[PDB]
């Protein structure tokens, strides 16, 4: 049969296997086919080159990333398949019925025999063909599930007017090697390179980029009567090419994550284009080198909190970091009355700097006691002859702290062992901390406090 | 306006009362005879037995063509006189004869392995108790058959008890406490007494076996006439569930039926074939139909020493009649079809079957084809599974994970650099001869044959992630192992 | 060249229906009797066949990737050999990252 094949730039091999797999008449068709690929390889966007190339010939579209389980693509399917019947037979007489009323694949099955049945005054047979986009990319996906749509075109009667086929889209290939045993076509889209990513970007956002707004507003903000569309096209190309030679390293052959941070950091360079800049655009990309270096797309201060908030979460890093004996040399003020020895400390350098380990667990009480000494100076005395004698210049346990700790559980910074029926009480319980080190670190120069130097000489 | 946040339009109500027949009547002295009433009783359920008998009814006739040994085979067939168990009718029937004479609720339990003729000489019994019954000097009663398999819910025996009773649609919950009603509050003067056979109890009550409590709650009365029986497997069922105290209290009689001797079972199955034996017919030229007492007139028979084989091996084991009849019909199949191959007539003068072929017919049951398969395989499986058998031989550990069985595969593979086989299925394995293609760290088709031997059953995989530490065991044995290892000529010297 | 197929079949799979998809591209892409006399005497076309039926599954995911992921994935296998269950983390393969690096300036 005539096929009109879509002369792509790097897709030419599936080009011609799917030419040569499908055409009008369904006998040249294989019973059943997969499609695979991996995300940004237009594998979805070739597919409809392809039937933009074959009109004559349709499918259905249905996208199964919304759709939950099994029973929406009942409905769904239910439904679209009689629309489509309808809307491209509107001179046939139908009894429309319910796709809502599809609740198994043997309903299913069963409607569509009524369909085919009411149907069954065709001249001539055709087979339709049905898209699942993302069928692994299912949120309660199971094992159990592509075995029974493969089996759809058995229990259907051979003497229908009207069949069906259907099409498929994997991302990992593991689940695909799990199910290879029953022989089926398939037609795969390696990961591209370099060069090909390069010109699929040039041929694809250069019209996007180049009708934008940001263009027209930089060539009359430097108000320069000397353009024009090669050189604009120039310009795009080489800042592209600047761009890929920057963050290849980053990603590499992908184009989503390139296109969101094109849109991001494109207004920044058209801010600094100019005259001498597209005359000689090295010095531009020297001035626009900043963002290349830096991604920084992200979003002085970090907090507009209490100070317990923020000076007992300090403590908490220090009592799952720190060995509960090696503190007591660096963690006491007090001067000795009784006879008593301390501690050597650390005889031993450690060489693995527990800020790479999973942290430790602790009781609470190690945290009121290191809160406790290391806690800023309150209270301020006098000297006087009752100042001192009855200040008590030292917080204690109050209420506040009780009720911003209990603050800090349902902010999720403060971690517990994990429990559904969660209980704050109980002697059993152990308690962890969920941040990182620059958590901790924004806040010591902030508060203008300082305990880097308690992890800087143990490695 | 509302929406109904879930819907349940398929649903399928069944159009049965909830009202039991206590609230119908309501005085004692306002209920009629059910014994004068034309829709108690079962007199209806003829016509919906009748009903669906032209529903598969046609008249196709061409070229009918028939044999020696079919008629044989129906005559062996299991759906139809035993003097072989004859003392338990002598007993049964008696015990039953006495009971309907004295009137009482008399209990009865009976279980036995499948193939005992337990049901085949119940329903005898029952039904020379029919041809008493026909005798119309004893009480009438109604039998009552009770497959909880061929039913669906356990709870819907009381349902169907009254659908057949009565004619009345209810719901269990109500037609049980109906029955209640109709057993310890109706008099004996009216009442029909009734008999049940209930089949297969080692399914029927896999919760809480309350359905029959409540039965042998009913099975506890005076002023109420019942016979009840059952049939299962197990023995210590009634003490079992029901406890000590109630199956005491019950005091009810045990007995099972036990695999019959190699004597009666060659007597009754050829009981079932006296009819045809050493018969002798007139047989036609083209088609050999065989008709009975252009055409010859030979004679029939069968290896009696065969009989005796085939009974004498499966005496031994269970008792099964059933295995046994099917064994013979299968002798006189094969011997049938080989004397049809021998002349070849198509499709559109002596006749005897050999102890020969009767063991061939017999002992292909126990004849495995997993050892012919799995020495028919390819050479990748049994690698492997000798690769097994060497990691057990080096650790004795009864398990091994995939990451190790591969290590010792690939060590038993690059020790022996110098067989000639392993030599030759060498370079086509990994990037398969050519260039162009790079190395693969696993071999080919290793995950083919691995689901192959999970779909086998011979391997177990446990459930995780991880393609290295995942456990796994196999199933069968070492010793079948090596008698599949030994039979390739290569694996034998390495 | 198909008759070695035919063997291939006999030793790697032992089943006829995955042969039968193999073959079936061949024609169905055959154009005119040149070609397909050509293709099917060469046989060459089934390299390529064969190149791009299996390439994705181990060996060209890891052969396009960024130096960094090498480097990465370097740091993560030598700590795991020198761990007992192979167990990482992200700081740990960083710090075996840097400490690489520097011996690479050094
Ligand atoms: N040969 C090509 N010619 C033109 N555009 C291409 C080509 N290959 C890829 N693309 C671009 O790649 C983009 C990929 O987006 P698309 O929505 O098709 O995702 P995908 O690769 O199918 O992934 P997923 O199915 O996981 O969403 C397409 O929009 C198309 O613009
Ligand atoms: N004495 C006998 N006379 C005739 N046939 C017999 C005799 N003993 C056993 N059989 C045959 O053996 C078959 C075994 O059927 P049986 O009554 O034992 O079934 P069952 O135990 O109720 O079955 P299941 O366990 O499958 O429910 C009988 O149908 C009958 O064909
Ligand atoms: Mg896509
Ligand atoms: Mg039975």
């Amino acid at each position: 049969m005539n096929v009109t094949t879509p002369e792509v730039a790097f897709r030419e091999y599936q080009t011609n296997c799917l030419a040569s797999y499908i055409s009008a008449d369904p006998d040249i068709t294989p019973s059943n086919l997969i499609l695979q690929g991996y995300s940004g390889t237009g594998k979805t966007y070739t597919l409809k080159k392809y039937f933009n190339a074959n009109p004559n010939l349709h499918a259905v579209w249905l996208e199964p990333v919304e759709l939950v389980s099994w029973k929406p693509l009942l409905q769904a399917i239910a439904r679209t398949v009689q629309y489509k019947l309808k809307t491209l037979y509107p001179n046939i007489p139908t009894t429309d019925y319910d796709p809502l009323q599809v609740e198994e694949p043997f309903l299913l099955v069963k409607t569509l025999h009524n369909i085919f049945v009411q149907y069954e005054s065709l001249q001539e047979k055709t087979c339709l063909f049905l898209i699942l986009d993302g069928f692994d990319s299912l949120q309660d996906l199971d094992a159990a599930l592509f075995n029974k749509y493969i089996k759809l075109n058995e229990l259907l009667p051979k003497d229908s007017k009207i069949n069906i086929k259907f099409i498929y889209t994997m991302l990992e290939t593991s689940f695909l090697q799990r199910y290879s045993t029953h022989c089926i076509p398939t037609v795969m889209f390696p990961r591209y390179n370099v060069d090909e990513v390069s010109t699929i970007l040039v041929m694809s956002r250069c019209g996007e980029l180049m009708e934008d707004s940001c263009l027209r507003k930089r060539i009359i903000e430097e108000q320069i009567t000397d353009c024009t569309d090669d050189q604009f096209q120039n310009v795009a190309a080489n800042f592209i090419h600047l761009i890929v030679q920057a963050f290849h390293s980053y990603t590499g052959n992908d184009i989503f994550a390139l296109n969101d941070l094109i849109d991001f950091k494109w207004p920044k360079y058209v801010s600094r284009i100019t005259k001498e800049n597209i005359f000689e655009p090295l010095a531009l990309y020297k001035s626009a080198i900043k963002l290349f270096l830096s991604t920084d797309d992200n979003l002085s201060q970090t907090y507009d909190l209490s100070i317990i908030s923020k000076y007992l979460l300090i403590a908490s890093y220090i009592c799952s970091y720190l060995e509960p004996r090696y503190d007591a040399s660096i963690f006491s003020r007090k001067t000795r009355i009784i006879q008593g020895r301390a501690a050597y400390g650390r005889r031993k350098k450690k060489e693995v700097n527990p800020r790479y380990l999973q942290p430790s667990l602790f009781a609470i009480e190690r945290l009121l006691a290191i809160f406790q000494a290391i806690f800023p100076i309150q209270g301020k005395a006098e000297s006087g002859s009752l100042s001192a004698l009855r200040e008590e210049s030292l917080m204690k346990a109050n209420i506040e702290v009780f009720q911003n700790l209990s603050e800090l559980h349902t902010l999720k910074l403060i971690a517990t062992t994990m429990n559904k029926n969660i209980d704050y009480l109980s002697p059993k319980v152990r308690w962890k901390v969920n941040v990182p080190w620059e958590i901790i670190k924004e806040i010591s120069e902030s508060v203008h406090f300082n305990i880097s130097d308690y992890f800087s000489d143990i490695h | 306006p509302v929406i109904r946040k879930f819907t349940k339009k398929n649903v399928a109500r069944a159009k049965k009362k909830y009202t039991p027949f206590s609230k119908r009547f309501k005085s004692i002295a306002a209920i009629p005879d059910l014994t004068s009433l034309p829709e108690f009783y079962g007199n209806s359920s003829e016509l919906m037995a009748s009903r669906f008998e032209n529903k598969l009814k046609t008249t196709q006739k061409h070229q009918i063509v028939e044999t020696i040994f079919s008629k044989v085979k129906k005559q062996l067939n299991s759906s139809y006189y035993l003097p072989a168990r004859e003392n338990e009718f002598a007993s049964i029937y008696l015990s039953a004869y006495s009971a309907i004479e004295s009137d009482s609720a008399t209990t009865i339990y009976v279980a036995g392995t499948p193939g005992v003729g337990k049901t085949l000489t119940v329903r005898e019994v029952v039904k020379e108790l029919l041809s008493s019954s026909a005798q119309r000097e004893i009480p009438d009663f109604l039998y009552v058959e009770i497959n909880g398999l061929k039913m669906v819910k356990p709870t819907d025996c009381y349902e169907t008890l009254w659908n057949k009773v009565s004619g009345e649609r209810l719901t269990w919950a109500a037609s049980m406490e109906s029955l209640e009603f109709y057993f310890k509050r109706v008099p004996k003067n009216k009442k029909k007494t009734i008999v049940v056979l209930l089949d297969e109890l080692d399914a029927m009550v896999t919760k809480s076996q309350d359905i029959m409590y409540n039965f042998f709650n009913w099975t506890t009365y005076e002023n109420a006439k019942l016979i009840v029986i059952a049939v299962a497997n197990t023995m210590d069922l009634p003490e079992r569930q029901l406890g000590n105290k109630i199956t005491s209290r019950i005091g009810f009689t045990r007995i099972m039926f036990t695999g019959y001797t190699h004597e009666e079972l060659k007597n009754i199955i050829d009981l079932r074939l006296k009819g045809l034996n050493d018969s002798f017919f007139y047989v036609d030229t083209k088609t050999g139909n065989a008709i009975l007492i252009d055409v010859r007139k030979v004679r029939l028979r069968m290896s009696a020493d065969a009989i005796e084989i085939a009974s004498r091996k499966v005496a031994s084991v269970s008792g099964d009649a059933r295995r046994a009849l099917k064994v013979c019909k299968r002798a006189a199949e094969i011997a049938e079809k080989h004397y049809m191959a021998k002349h070849g007539y198509g499709y559109d003068g002596v006749q005897t079957v050999h102890i020969t072929h009767v063991m061939k017919a017999l002992n292909e049951t126990l004849n495995s084809h997993v050892i012919t398969f799995m020495t028919r395989l390819s050479f990748t499986a049994k690698l492997f599974i000798y690769a097994l058998l060497n990691l057990m031989k080096k650790n004795g550990s009864q398990e091994q994970e995939l990451g190790d069985i591969v290590d010792e595969i690939k060590l038993l593979i690059e020790v022996n650099g110098s067989n000639k086989f392993v030599m030759e299925i060498a370079k086509t394995l990994f990037q398969q001869g050519s260039d162009n293609i790079s190395e693969q760290l696993r071999i080919i088709s290793w995950d083919f044959v691995l689901n192959q031997l999970l779909d086998a059953g011979i391997l177990f995989k446990q459930t995780m992630k991880n393609d290295r530490i995942c456990c796994v065991k196999l199933n069968i044995s070492v010793e079948e192992a090596k008698r599949a290892m030994n039979e390739d000529e290569t694996l034998r010297n390495l | 060249n198909l008759n070695r197929h035919i063997r291939m079949n006999f030793e790697t799979f032992r089943s006829l229906p995955t042969l039968k998809n193999s073959i079936i591209p061949l024609v169905a892409t055959s154009k005119n009797f040149g070609s397909l006399c050509t293709a099917i005497k060469s046989c060459s076309f089934l390299d390529i066949y064969n190149k791009n039926q299996l390439s994705n599954n181990l060996t060209g995911r890891l052969q396009s990737l960024s130096d960094l992921e090498l480097a990465i994935l370097i740091s993560a296998a030598r700590v795991a050999l020198r761990a007992k269950d192979g167990s990482f983390n992200f700081n740990l393969a960083y710090a075996e990252y840097e400490k690489m690096i520097k011996a690479i300036n050094s």
